[PDB]
């Protein structure tokens, strides 16, 4: 049994981006986050013990390496870039976690691809406007397509109702667990009034 | 790259349309890596495998006595429980190729890391 403290700080030891890259959205998940919302997943939904696992964006592993301690059978993180999945698997070998994969895709091309393959899958997708739409929304769509019982991903809350409608078009269903704020990189405050950190909504999909 | 992860890159839900295909694997570098062993876990993964693209990869690995399908009474089963556990998540890929069968382009895996991208 792993207590919420102990998780954060095991998370805390996980090592970050070398070179972040701006245009992906490139950030460690924050350890209170990431602790709160695995901790949820397992002792509320039991969503990770014994589970395969897909991580959506994994960057540096922060939400691969606390799953891999929840007792899941897999977890498989995916990212678009290679310099993340170098320091993904540096952290899963300095943890000694062997219940970790890891690859190389772009989330947002995988139609059709690992369909129903998950039974859950886990982000901290990015915001970007990619082709008219923020990129979590495709990394959304993706989500679902792959994952059998329970889709967990953290949305900003101002775009809360969108998610909501769309949600409802696809017949999926949603709760919104938390409401929680954590620090961008102060590199993205590119206006005066713009804030430092942002608010998202931890929400859970299921069918 | 273990088996298990190559199954699920590599599988189709079988309906009512025509078949998929898997990715071809070769591998130039294998390693060995325990992992603890779930038998709950591996239990429930055991009829998500789609055999015959595990057993042509177990093949390409080089693996051997590699069981045909799921055995009888396989929950209770502890020796095959352990043995698809080995083959599935204790073999790792290192350095490799996987091949789409629509085009015949290679996807490397280098690192144990399948990039999936069309550079
Ligand atoms: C038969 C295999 C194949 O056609 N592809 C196209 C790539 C990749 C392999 C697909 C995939 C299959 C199974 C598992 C995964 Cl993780 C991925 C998805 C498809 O993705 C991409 C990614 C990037 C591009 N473009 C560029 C410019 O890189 C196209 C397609
Ligand atoms: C906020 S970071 C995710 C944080 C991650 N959970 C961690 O702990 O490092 C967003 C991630 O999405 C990845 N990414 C951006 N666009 C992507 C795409 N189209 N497909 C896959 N990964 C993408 C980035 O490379 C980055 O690692």
């Amino acid at each position: 049994k792993v207590r919420l403290k102990e998780l954060e700080s095991r998370l805390q030891q996980v090592d970050g981006f070398e070179k972040p890259k701006l245009l992906l959205e490139q950030y460690p998940t924050r350890p209170h986050i990431a602790a709160c919302m695995l901790y949820t997943i397992h002792n509320t939904y039991d969503d990770i013990e014994n589970k395969v696992v897909a991580d959506l964006g994994c960057g540096c592993g922060v939400l691969s390496i606390g799953t891999a301690m929840l007792g899941a059978g897999l977890c498989v993180g995916f990212d678009i870039d290679e310099d993340a999945l170098e320091i993904f698997n540096r952290n899963a070998e300095e943890f000694e976690l062997t219940n970790i994969d890891m690859v190389q895709c772009d989330v947002c091309l995988l139609s059709n691809r690992m369909s129903k393959s998950f039974d859950t899958v886990i982000m901290n997708p990015p915001f970007g406007t990619k082709n008219n739409k923020g990129t979590d929304m495709a990394f959304l769509k993706t989500a679902l397509e792959m994952a059998r019982t329970a889709v967990y991903s953290l949305h900003k809350s101002s775009t809360r109702e969108h998610v909501q409608k769309k949600a409802a078009e696809w017949k999926i269903k949603i709760d919104i667990i938390a409401e929680l704020r954590y620090d961008l990189p102060a590199s993205y405050k590119f206006h005066k009034k713009k804030s430092v950190d942002i608010e998202v909504d931890l929400i859970r999909f299921s069918f | 790259m273990k088996l298990l992860t190559h199954n699920l890159l590599s599988s189709h839900v079988r309906g009512v349309g025509s078949r998929g295909f898997p990715l071809r694997l070769q591998a130039t570098e294998v390693r060995i890596c325990p992992v603890e062993f779930n038998p709950n876990f591996v239990a429930r993964m055991i009829p998500k495998v789609e055999w015959s693209a595990f057993l042509e990869a177990a093949d390409n690995l080089r693996l051997i006595q590699v069981p045909k399908g799921p055995v009888e009474g396989y929950e209770e089963n502890e020796e095959f429980l352990r043995t698809m556990h080995h083959l599935l998540l204790e073999v790792e890929v290192i350095e490799g190729t996987l091949q789409c069968p629509e085009s015949g382009r290679m996807f490397p895996i280098s690192r144990g890391i399948p990039n999936m991208l069309l550079s």
